[PDB]
């Protein structure tokens, strides 16, 4: 939630990073909320 | 394509939101791709928007 819509994103020079682990990952609930126009993925298909 | 003769051709015309123009590409997934319309990966044809 906090990475899709925060108060204001850190600038490109000081881009924000955190490790995410020990949870379950799914895209269906949150992808459509922040609708996008450029989804190009290299190693992994979105469905897989 | 002017120098080729076609066995049969199908024309599918429909209205798309301005931002979704790149959703009709083979392999590309999304809301209208998965729930509305999508085309096979080995698709031979040309698109005009």
């Amino acid at each position: 939630g906090e990475v899709f819509n925060a108060t204001r994103f850190a600038s490109v020079y000081a881009w924000n990073r955190k490790r995410i682990s020990n949870c379950v990952a799914d895209y269906s609930v949150l992808y459509n909320s922040a609708s996008f126009s450029t989804f190009k993925c290299y190693g992994v298909s979105p469905t897989k | 394509l002017n120098d080729l003769c076609f066995t049969n051709v199908y024309a599918d015309s429909f209205v798309i939101r301005g931002d979704e123009v790149r959703q009709i590409a083979p392999g590309q997934t999304g809301k209208i791709a998965d729930y509305n319309y999508k085309l096979p990966d080995d698709f031979t044809g040309c698109v005009i928007a």
